[PDB]
RNA sequence: AUGAUGUCAUACUUAUCCUGUCCCUUUUUUUUCCA
C-alpha cells in the first residue's frame, strides 16, 4: 500500500494548505476586527506583574536547581530570601485574617439571606478529629496549668560510595534475563527489519531492548527511538525506570509524551508515548523521518489503536526500505503476527518463573462468591507466607464480597489474625488504590480482591495464592440491532494463563481454578476476541477517512472488522454532516476530525454558533468525554451521597446537571474538598477539566468563538439535539430500531417519565438501559437532519 | 441601644485594626533591615540560565495562551496519586493512624439502648445466656 | 495470648526501659 | 423596665466582642452536614415510638411523617428551610401533667411537622454553638 | 498500625468507653452536640419518665455489665437441677433442659391485662 | 489617628498605592530591583505585540514622525537571535517619546497591531 | 441570623390548650420545644455574666485563642 | 335545552390485580514579555 501512503502524504499537504487558508482567514478577521498618570498606571501594572512573575518563577528555579561552595552560598541566599518573602506575605495575610476575625453583629437584611465566605481538612481527618473529641471528653486534669514549681527533679545517677551505587545499578541491569540474549537480539535486529519478539513478562524486555538499541547507536543523526505503550501509567512507569537506570531527568534524552503531559524538551532520544500519540503524528507527519526505530508494545492487549498502528506499520514496511521496527509479545501466539508481517522472524526470550501449579474443583458450580470466600478462609488457615488475590468481574458483587469477608473476619477475634481486605475498581478514588501499594504488616496475610486491573494493568508484589472464577465482562456491540451489551462471559485460556503469570510473580504460585479442568481443557476458549469485533468503530472510521484511506472495507488488518459495523458507521457519517454523496469527507468533516473526541459528540461543536452557547455544551462534552463514572456511591452512607446527587438536579436531563457540577466547581477554587463534600470523584472530573482545556485550545483550528448565552438552556438542549438526532427513543421503545427501553435508576429522570427524550448510550446489563437522558419536545427535532426524520 | 452598640463595636474594631496595622508596618521595617542582610549576603550555571530562560518563555507562553501552566500546574504537586506512586519514585508522607478492620465495626446503631423511658422491654443483659 | 502478654509486659510500666531510654539519652 | 434591659444587652454585646465570636449564619442551600443533622433529629424523634404499642392516630401520623422524611430527605430539608424562612404563626399546643406524687411536671404536645423543624433547628444550633464555642 | 491485641485488654474500660471509638455510626455521631440537655428537656416532651436520663449508650458507652449476675444467681439458687426440681419440667417429659426455648385490626379493648403469660407462669 | 472619612475612590487609589508600594518593597527584598525608588529612565519606549519580521531602522523612521529617536534595540533571543517581538527605543526627549507613544497603538506594522508603553 | 431568631421567638408565642381552656403564652418560655434547651442555656450564660461580671468570666474562660 | 373543554373531587364498571428493575477495561499534537 505505497500509493495509500502517497495519497496520505498528499492529503497532509492539502490539509496544510487548508490550514494556511483558514489561518489567512483568521488574520483577515483579526484585521477586520495625564502623561505622569499614565506613567504611574504603567509602572503599577509593570511592577505588579513583574513581582508576581518573579515570585512565581523563583521557587520553580530553586526546584529545578534541586532536581539538577559559591553555588551553595547562592542557593542558601535564594532559599533565605524566598523564605523572607513568604513570611512577609504571610504577615500581610495574617493581618487580613485578624481583621476578618471580629464580632461584627449582623445587619438586619431585607429579603432572602445570601451565603457569605465560609473550612478545614475534610478528607479523612474526621476520624482523628472525633478521636480528639473523645480524648478531650476523656482527659481529666485538675489545678492550674502552671504546676512545674516546687519540683526537686531528681536525676538518675547511672554509671561511670556513590560509584558503588551506580555499579550496583549496572549489576541489577545485568541481572536481567535478556542480558545473555542481547547479542543474538541485536544480530537479529541487523538481520531483519520486521523482527517479532516474544517472551513472558518479568524478563525486562521493554526497558532493556530500547536501552540496548541506545548503546547500539541507532540515534546518531538525530532520528530518535520511539516506544509505544497501551496505557499512559505503564508508559510513566517504564520511562521512570529507564530514567532512573540512566540517572537522567525526564524531558531530556529519556522523555515522554502522553495526553496532557509532554515532557520532551527537544533533546529526547528515548521517546515514550501511547498509540494515540503515534496515530496523531501519523495524522501530522506522513513518514517518520524523525524516528529511526519504532518499538511496538505487546499485542496481547489487542487494543484497537494498536491494530490500526499494525496496519500503518505494515504500510511503512511496504514503503520505507528500512525502519527496524519490532513488536513485543507475551505468549507463544506469534505465528499470526509473523504471517501478517510477511513471514516475520520470531525471537523468544525466557523469563523468570515459578511453579504456579493450577488446582481444581471436582464439581461444576455457578455461584463463585460464597465458595471464593470459603476458599479465602481455607487459604488463611493453611501456609502463612503469601498474599491473596481474588478475581471478580464487577463493582456490585465485589463490594458484597468485601462486606461478606469483613463480616466473617469480624466474627472471629483473637482466632484468625488480621486479613485486611482491599478492593480494586476503575471508579475508585486514588487513596484506596494507593493503599494497595503499601507494604503488608508483618502479622498480616493481606488480601487484595480485584477485577482485571491486576490482570492487565497493575502489578502488585507479594501475591502467592490466586483465585479465578473465569468470568469477565465484555462490551459486545450488535450493529444489527444498534445495541451494545456489557455482559459477563467465561474467559479465555490465554487470560487464565496471564492470570497465572500474575499469580507467581515473586514466589511459587498456588493459582486455584474455580471450575473443572475438563471445561478448562475443552469448553474454555483459547483465544480472546479483540476490540474491533466487540465494539462499534464510529470514532475511528472518521480517523481512517481523515488519513486518506478510502478502502475501509479492504484495509489491511490482523482480522477484518464486520461489514455491518462499517455499514452503520458510514450510515451515521452520512446522517452526520461529514460525508458527501460519494462518501467523501467534506471540510466540515475535516472540522469533525480535527478535535479527537467521538463525532457523535463532536457535532456539539458544529452545532455551536448555530445556537450560540458554545462554552456550555463544551463543558457538557467535557463531562461526556470522561472514562470513569461521575459521582461517588459508596458502600453504606447512600443517603448523603444521594442527597448530594439530588442537590445538583436541574430540569432537562442530566447534561444540565453535569454543566451545573462544572459551574459550581468553578468559583470554588477547583478544590478537592468541594468534590469530597459533594461526593464527586477528584480523579475523573480533573480529566474533564483537562479535556475542556484541550478542547478550548483546539477552537481556532475549527474557528469557533467562545460563545455563551447565560440562561438559554433551551438553546443548549437545541444544540445538543442538533448534535444528537440519531440517539432518540420514545414510547418505551426505540423510534427507529423498535427495541424496548427502560430508564436507569441512577438517571436524574428515573421518575417523572418524559414526553420526548434523547440519550447518549444504550448499555444492556440486566434491562435495556437509558444512560444520560435529556428532555426534548420533538419540535426542533425536525429542524435538524430532515433526511433522517419524517412522519413524527 | 442596638444602634449605639453597633457604632461602639465598629469604632473599637477600627482602633484595634489600626494598632495591628502599625505592628505589621513595624515588622516590614525590621525585615527591610534583613534585606540589607541580603545586601550583606550577595555583596551547570549556563545550563541553569538556559533552563531559567526556557521557564520564562514557558511562563510568557502561558500568559499569552490561557491554559494550565505546563507541569507546574497541570501536573503540579496535586496530581493523581497513581502516577505519583508509579511514574514518580519519590513518595510522600502519610498522617493519621492505621487500625485493624476486625476491631472496627463490632457495634452499630444510631441511638442509646434506652428507648425513651421504656421500662418493660427486659434488656438487662448484653449477650445471650447460652 | 501469652506472646501478646509478654509484649504488653515489655510495653508495661517497666523501669528497665526507662533506664535504657535515659542511658541512651545521656550517652548520646 | 428600660435601663436593666439596656445594661443586659450591652453586657452581652461586650462579652461577645471580647470572645471574638463569629455569629451563626442561616443554614445554606447546600450544607455539608444537613443530612447528618436530619438523621440525628429523626432518630431523636423516633426514640419515643420504639415500643411499637397500639399508639393512636396522631402518633401513627407522626411516625408516618418521620418515615416520609426518612425516605425523601431533600424535600424534607427544603420544607424545613421554607418553614424557617416564612412561617411565624403556628398551631396550638396541648398540655398535660405528669404526676410524680411530690410535684407535677408539664408535658407539651406539638404538631409533628413543627416537631421535625424544631428538632432540625435544635441539632443545627447546638452543632454550630459547639463548633463556634 | 494499632492491632486488636493492643486494645483487647482495655476494650471495655474508660468512662468514654474505648470501644466507642470504633462504632459503625461514629461519623454521623460526631455532629451530635448537646444531648444531655436534650434528655433533660425531653422530660418535658415525652410522657414517660426516663431513669437513664444522664447517659447514652452510643456516646458514653455501656457503663455496666451484669452477665455474671445471672450465672451466680443460677449457682446460688442451687444449680439448674435444683431450680428445675421446683418446676413442671419433669411433667413435660423432655430429655434435657439444654434444648429448651420459650416464646391492623379493630378491637373493643386492648388495655386489659393479658392473662396468658401469667397463666403459663403459674 | 485613623484615616477614615475620605472618598471611596480615594480609599481605592490609596489602597492601590499601598499595593504597589508593597510590590516594590518585595522586589527590593528579593533583589531583582535592589534600588529604592525603582525608577526607569525616561525617553525610552517599550514596543511589544508585533511581528518578528520588523526592522529597527524602519521602526525608528516610523517613530520619527512624532519625535526623533536616538537609538533602538530589539530584544532578540540570547542563543538563536530570533526576535521575541519586544524592543526598547531610546529617544532624545521625553516629550518626543510621549508624542510617539501617544500615536503608536492599534497600528498594523508588519500585519500586527503593536503596543507602546514604558520600560 | 434574624430569620432564625424570629422563628425562635415566634415559636414561643402560641396558644396553650387543655380540654376547654385556651390561653396565649406571651410571657413565659415553653419547655416542650425541641430547641428550648439552647435558649435556657443561653439565658443562663447571660445570668452567669450578670453574676460573675465580665472580668472574672474572661479570667475563667481564658483567652479566646487558648480557652 | 342538553355540544366541546379542562388532573378539581365524588360515585361507577370489568369475578381486573395485591406485583419488578444500579457499567469490565481504556487510547487520541504543534506558537510573545520589560533598567
Amino acid at each position: 500500500e505505497d500509493e495509500w501512503e502517497r495519497t496520505e502524504r498528499e492529503r497532509l499537504q492539502d490539509l496544510e494548505e487548508r490550514d494556511a487558508f483558514a489561518e489567512r482567514v483568521r488574520q483577515r478577521d483579526k484585521d477586520r476586527t495625564m502623561v505622569p498618570e499614565l506613567r504611574k498606571k504603567s509602572r503599577r501594572e509593570y511592577l505588579a506583574k513583574r513581582e508576581r512573575e518573579k515570585l512565581e518563577d523563583l521557587e520553580a528555579e530553586l526546584a529545578d536547581e534541586e532536581f539538577l561552595r559559591h553555588e551553595r552560598q547562592e542557593l542558601k541566599y535564594k532559599r533565605r530570601v524566598r523564605d523572607l518573602a513568604r513570611e512577609y506575605r504571610a504577615a500581610g495575610e495574617q493581618e487580613k485574617l485578624e481583621a476578618t476575625n471580629r464580632y461584627h453583629m449582623p445587619k438586619e437584611t431585607r429579603g432572602q439571606p445570601a451565603r457569605a465566605v465560609d473550612e478545614s481538612g475534610a478528607p479523612g481527618e474526621e476520624q482523628r478529629r472525633w478521636e480528639e473529641a473523645r480524648l478531650g471528653a476523656a482527659s481529666l486534669k485538675f489545678g492550674a496549668r502552671d504546676a512545674a514549681s516546687q519540683e526537686p527533679k531528681y536525676q538518675l545517677v547511672l554509671e561511670e560510595t556513590q560509584a558503588q551505587q551506580k555499579e550496583s545499578i549496572q549489576a541489577v541491569r545485568r541481572s536481567l534475563p535478556v542480558f545473555p540474549f542481547r547479542e543474538e537480539l541485536l544480530a537479529a535486529i541487523a538481520n531483519h527489519q520486521v523482527l517479532i519478539i516474544e517472551g513472558e513478562t518479568g524478563s525486562g524486555k521493554t526497558t532493556q531492548i530500547p536501552q540496548y538499541l541506545f548503546e547500539e547507536g541507532y540515534t546518531n543523526k538525530g532520528m530518535k527511538i520511539a516506544c509505544t505503550q497501551p496505557r499512559r501509567v505503564a508508559a510513566m512507569s517504564v520511562a521512570a525506570r529507564v530514567a532512573r537506570e540512566m540517572g537522567v531527568k525526564l524531558g531530556n534524552e529519556v522523555g515522554y509524551s502522553i495526553r496532557f503531559e509532554d515532557c520532551t524538551s527537544e533533546r529526547t532520544v528515548l521517546r515514550y508515548m501511547t498509540d494515540g500519540m503515534l496515530l496523531r503524528e501519523f495524522l501530522s507527519e506522513p513518514d517518520l523521518a524523525s524516528y529511526s526505530v519504532v518499538m511496538v508494545d505487546e499485542a496481547h492487549e489487542r487494543t484497537l489503536h494498536t491494530d490500526i498502528l499494525f496496519g500503518l506499520i505494515k504500510d511503512v514496511a511496504r514503503f520505507r526500505p528500512e525502519l527496524k521496527v519490532l513488536v513485543a509479545s507475551a505468549t507463544m501466539d506469534t505465528a499470526r503476527f509473523s504471517t501478517f508481517f510477511d513471514d516475520a522472524p520470531v525471537f523468544r526470550i525466557p523469563g523468570r518463573r515459578f511453579p504456579v501449579d493450577i488446582f481444581y474443583t471436582k464439581a461444576p458450580e455457578a455461584d463463585y462468591l460464597e465458595a471464593c470466600v470459603v476458599s479465602v478462609l481455607q487459604i488463611h488457615v493453611t501456609q502463612p507466607p503469601g498474599d491473596i488475590l481474588v478475581f471478580l468481574t464487577g463493582q456490585e458483587e465485589i463490594e458484597a464480597a468485601c462486606e461478606m469477608l469483613q463480616d466473617r473476619c469480624r466474627r472471629l477475634g483473637s482466632k484468625i489474625r488480621e486479613l485486611l481486605v482491599l478492593p480494586i475498581y476503575a471508579n475508585l478514588p486514588s487513596d484506596m488504590q494507593a493503599r494497595i501499594f503499601q507494604p503488608t504488616p508483618p502479622g498480616a496475610r493481606k488480601v487484595v480482591v480485584a477485577t482485571n486491573i491486576a490482570e492487565t494493568s497493575l502489578t502488585i508484589e507479594g501475591i502467592i495464592y490466586v483465585l479465578d472464577p473465569g468470568f469477565c465482562k465484555q462490551k459486545s456491540y450488535n450493529p444489527r440491532t444498534g445495541m451494545e451489551s456489557l455482559t459477563v462471559t467465561p474467559c479465555s485460556k490465554a487470560s487464565a494463563n496471564q492470570r497465572a503469570g500474575r499469580a507467581g510473580r515473586v514466589a511459587a504460585g498456588k493459582c486455584f481454578r474455580l471450575y473443572t479442568a475438563w471445561a478448562y481443557q475443552h469448553e474454555l476458549e483459547e483465544t480472546t476476541v479483540p476490540e474491533i469485533q466487540r465494539t462499534s468503530l464510529g470514532n475511528v472510521v472518521l480517523l481512517l477517512k481523515s488519513l486518506g484511506i478510502h478502502d475501509l472495507m479492504h484495509f489491511d488488518f490482523l482480522d477484518p472488522p464486520p461489514y455491518e459495523t462499517l455499514l452503520l458507521a458510514l450510515e451515521q457519517l452520512y446522517a452526520l454532516g461529514a460525508l458527501n454523496h460519494l462518501g467523501e469527507l467534506t471540510t466540515s468533516g475535516r472540522k469533525m476530525a480535527e478535535l479527537p473526541v467521538d463525532p457523535m459528540l463532536s457535532k456539539m461543536i458544529l452545532a455551536s454558533e448555530k445556537y450560540s452557547c458554545s462554552e456550555e455544551i463544551l463543558t457538557v462534552a467535557a463531562m461526556l468525554s470522561v472514562n470513569n463514572s461521575i459521582f461517588y456511591r459508596p458502600k453504606d452512607k447512600v443517603v448523603h451521597a444521594d442527597n448530594a446527587r439530588v442537590n445538583f438536579f436541574l430540569p432537562g436531563g442530566d447534561h444540565l446537571v453535569l454543566l451545573n457540577v462544572y459551574t459550581q466547581w468553578a468559583e470554588s477554587g477547583y478544590s478537592s474538598q468541594w468534590c469530597y463534600e459533594n461526593f464527586v470523584q477528584f480523579r475523573s472530573m480533573r480529566r474533564a477539566r483537562d479535556v475542556r482545556e484541550q478542547l478550548e485550545g483546539l477552537l481556532e483550528r475549527v474557528e469557533v468563538g467562545l460563545s455563551s448565552c447565560q440562561g438559554d438552556y433551551i438553546r443548549v438542549r437545541k444544540a445538543i439535539t442538533a448534535g444528537y438526532f440519531y440517539h432518540t427513543a420514545r414510547g418505551y421503545r426505540t423510534v427507529k430500531q423498535q427495541q424496548t427501553v427502560f430508564i436507569h435508576p441512577n438517571s436524574s429522570l428515573f421518575e417523572q417519565q418524559p414526553r420526548w427524550l434523547l440519550y447518549h448510550e444504550l448499555v444492556l446489563t440486566t434491562k435495556e438501559f437509558m444512560r444520560q437522558v435529556l428532555e426534548i419536545e420533538s419540535s426542533w427535532l425536525l429542524e435538524v437532519a430532515p433526511h433522517y426524520y419524517k412522519a413524527k | 441601644a442596638d444602634r449605639k452598640a453597633r457604632e461602639a463595636v465598629e469604632m473599637r474594631a477600627q482602633v484595634e485594626r489600626k494598632m495591628a496595622q502599625k505592628e505589621k508596618e513595624k515588622h516590614e521595617e525590621k525585615l527591610r533591615e534583613m534585606a540589607q542582610k541580603a545586601r550583606e549576603r550577595r555583596a551547570r550555571d549556563e545550563i541553569r540560565h538556559d533552563r531559567r530562560k526556557e521557564r520564562q518563555h514557558d511562563r510568557n507562553l502561558s500568559r499569552a495562551a490561557p491554559d494550565k501552566r505546563s507541569k507546574l500546574q497541570r501536573n503540579e504537586n496535586r496530581d493523581i496519586s497513581e502516577v505519583i506512586a508509579l511514574g514518580v519514585p519519590n513518595p510522600r508522607t502519610s498522617n493519621e493512624v492505621q487500625y485493624d478492620q476486625r476491631l472496627f465495626n463490632q457495634s452499630k446503631g444510631m441511638d442509646s439502648g434506652f428507648a425513651g423511658g421504656e421500662d418493660e422491654i427486659y434488656n438487662v443483659y448484653d449477650q445471650a445466656w447460652r | 495470648d501469652l506472646d501478646r502478654m509478654l509484649r504488653e509486659q515489655e510495653r508495661e510500666g517497666d523501669p528497665m526501659a526507662n533506664f535504657i531510654k535515659k542511658n541512651k539519652a545521656k550517652e548520646n | 423596665t428600660a435601663e436593666e434591659a439596656v445594661a443586659v444587652y450591652t453586657t452581652t454585646v461586650h462579652w461577645l466582642e471580647s470572645r471574638r465570636f463569629s455569629p451563626i449564619p442561616f443554614p445554606p442551600l447546600s450544607y455539608k452536614h444537613d443530612t447528618k443533622l436530619l438523621i440525628l433529629a429523626l432518630e431523636r424523634l423516633k426514640e419515643a415510638y420504639s415500643v411499637k404499642s397500639r399508639l393512636n392516630q396522631s402518633q401513627r401520623e407522626e411516625l408516618g411523617l418521620i418515615e416520609q422524611a426518612y425516605d425523601n430527605p431533600h424535600e424534607a430539608l427544603s420544607r424545613i428551610k421554607r418553614h424557617l424562612l416564612t412561617q411565624r404563626a403556628f398551631k396550638e399546643v396541648g398540655i398535660e401533667f405528669m404526676d410524680l406524687y411530690s410535684h407535677l411536671v408539664p408535658v407539651y404536645d406539638v404538631e409533628p411537622l413543627e416537631k421535625i423543624t424544631d428538632a432540625y433547628l435544635d441539632q443545627y444550633l447546638w452543632y454550630e454553638a459547639d463548633k463556634r464555642r | 498500625r494499632l492491632t486488636l491485641e493492643d486494645l483487647e485488654d482495655s476494650w471495655d474500660r474508660g468512662i468514654p468507653r474505648i470501644n466507642t471509638l470504633f462504632q459503625k455510626d461514629r461519623h454521623t455521631l460526631a455532629y451530635d452536640k448537646g444531648w444531655r440537655v436534650r434528655t433533660d428537656f425531653k422530660q418535658y416532651q415525652v410522657l414517660k419518665q426516663n431513669p437513664f436520663w444522664w447517659t447514652h449508650q452510643r456516646h458514653d458507652g455501656k457503663l455496666w455489665n451484669l452477665n455474671n449476675y445471672r450465672t451466680d444467681m443460677i449457682q446460688a439458687l442451687g444449680g439448674v437441677e435444683g431450680i428445675l426440681e421446683h418446676t413442671l419440667f419433669k411433667g413435660t417429659y423432655f430429655p434435657t433442659w439444654e434444648g429448651l426455648f420459650w416464646e391492623k385490626l379493630t378491637n373493643a379493648q386492648r388495655s386489659g391485662l393479658n392473662q396468658i403469660p401469667n397463666r403459663r407462669f403459674t | 489617628d485613623d484615616f477614615k472619612g475620605r472618598s471611596a475612590e480615594e480609599v481605592e487609589e490609596i489602597k492601590a498605592e499601598k499595593e504597589a508600594k508593597t510590590q516594590a518593597i518585595l522586589l527590593e527584598m528579593v533583589g531583582d530591583l535592589p534600588d529604592a525608588d525603582i525608577k526607569p529612565p525616561e525617553n525610552v519606549l517599550f514596543v511589544c505585540k508585533l511581528n518578528p519580521v520588523t526592522t529597527d531602522e524602519d521602526l525608528e523612521i516610523i517613530f520619527s514622525r512624532f519625535g526623533p529617536i536616538r537609538s533602538c534595540e530589539v530584544i532578540r533571543d540570547w542563543k538563536t537571535g530570533e526576535s521575541l517581538c519586544y524592543a526598547f527605543i531610546e529617544f532624545e526627549k521625553e516629550e518626543d517619546c510621549e508624542k510617539a507613544f501617544f500615536k503608536m497603538d492599534n497600528v498594523l506594522i508588519d500585519d500586527r497591531r503593536i503596543h507602546v508603553d514604558f520600560s | 441570623d434574624h430569620n432564625i431568631a424570629d422563628y425562635m421567638t415566634a415559636k414561643n408565642n402560641v396558644v396553650i390548650n387543655y380540654k376547654d381552656m385556651n390561653h396565649t403564652n406571651s410571657y413565659g418560655i415553653i419547655r416542650g420545644l425541641q430547641f428550648a434547651s439552647f435558649i435556657v442555656q443561653y439565658y443562663g450564660l447571660v445570668m452567669d455574666l450578670l453574676v460573675l461580671g465580665l472580668h472574672r468570666a474572661s479570667e475563667m474562660a481564658g483567652p479566646p485563642q487558648m480557652p
